């Protein structure tokens, strides 16, 4: 029933 | 004023179900594609130089790898199962009419889902002068067609084959 | 190839205008208003069949965001380079007098994702029972839109549809008769 999506990466840590 | 756009593609590629997946992520910059994840590969490759320090980054870190790794399972084969039922399986009845538009034969076909379909003009049917303005997605799940014919000319029959229709469907032409 | 879904989002700069759908074949199954922090299926039906959290697209849009705000640094602030719309006005059906029918105005091949998209009827601005999907993705990574208009044909009116773009030197107006 519940539609998944993949996650974007962060490029930098801040 | 000055734009600047990211986008993020992630493509659930399916052949023959969930028998055969491949996830590929692409990343754009200013509509330049820079960095990718294909499944195949199973690491992170640069497409432009901007791309390598960040394929670089990703690809140095087990945790990033082990979890684009299994993007076909967790993402892709998930989502396939939940949508199955109204996308892969929807069947809409394709709408036929035949119109003349000099001679050249018009056979209409609207509102079919999916895209597969037949059409083929028919006492013996004809496989050649049979030009089409290709297959139309109107952008709300249903698709047209006209399929042409360079004629003369007699009753003339358009048969049209969908996953939908159990029968073929057929409509007849004559002038007055 | 049997099954193709995209997943496909986008974040705009400095418009702060963000974007996040799913494609199945090149047809939309839903997308996110992250205005009304919504999931919009594309047929409603859909909705009845499966579900998805709105709060996860918004948050992967922040991600976008500051992911392009990191990227925008690294190529010393380069701008897109403006593609323009060929716009065209067409029918989802044939034409019948006085029967209804839907006006469809199809926005294709261009960047950055931003219209202004207009329906006028004898010159007259229409915004009766018009409708609109989000900024579709094409596999050359340029948008393309559509943008509905419900009306019943005469041999009297006279249709057409304004797009403005900033690839345009002048918007473009499309005519549309019976």
């Amino acid at each position: 029933s519940k539609m998944r999506m993949a996650t974007p990466l962060l490029m930098q840590a801040g | 004023q000055p734009r600047f756009l990211w986008q993020g593609k992630y493509k659930c590629h399916f052949f023959n179900g969930t028998e055969r997946v491949q996830f590929l992520e692409r990343l754009f910059y200013n509509q330049e594609e820079f960095v990718r994840f294909d499944s195949d590969v199973g690491e992170y490759r640069a497409v432009t130089e901007l791309g390598r320090p960040v394929a670089e980054s990703w690809n140095s870190q087990k945790d990033i790898l082990e979890d684009r790794r299994g993007q076909v399972d967790t993402v892709c084969r998930h989502n396939y199962g939940v949508g199955e039922s109204f996308t892969v399986q929807r069947r809409v009845h394709p709408e036929v009419t035949v119109y003349p538009a000099h001679n050249l034969l018009v056979c209409s076909v609207s509102g079919f889902y999916p895209g597969s379909i037949e059409v083929r003009w028919f006492g013996q049917e004809e496989k050649a002068g049979v030009v089409s303005t290709g297959l139309i997605q109107n952008g709300d799940w249903t698709f047209q067609t006209l399929v042409m014919l360079e004629t003369v000319p007699e009753v003339y029959t358009c048969q049209v084959e969908h996953p939908s229709v159990m029968s073929p469907l057929t409509v007849e032409w004559r002038a007055r | 190839e049997e099954h193709v879904i995209i997943q496909a989002e986008f974040y705009l700069n400095p418009d702060q205008s963000g974007e996040f759908m799913f494609d199945f074949d090149g047809d939309e199954i839903f997308h996110v208003d992250m205005a009304k922090k919504e999931t919009v299926w594309r047929l409603e039906e859909f909705g009845r069949f499966a579900s998805f959290e709105a709060q996860g697209a918004l948050a992967n849009i922040a991600v976008d965001k500051a992911n392009l705000e990191i990227m925008t640094k690294r190529s010393n602030y380069t701008p897109i380079t403006n593609v323009p719309p060929e716009v065209t006005v067409l029918t989802n059906s044939p034409v019948e007098l006085r029967e209804p029918n839907v006006l469809i105005c199809f926005i294709d091949k261009f960047t950055p994702p931003v219209v202004n998209v207009t329906w006028l009827r004898n010159g007259k601005p229409v915004t009766t029972g018009v409708s609109e999907t989000v900024f579709l993705p094409r596999e050359d990574h340029l948008f393309r839109k559509f943008h509905y208009l419900p009306f019943l044909p005469s041999t009297e009116d006279v249709y057409d549809c304004r797009v403005e773009h900033w690839g345009l030197d002048e918007p473009l107006l499309k005519h549309w008769e019976f």
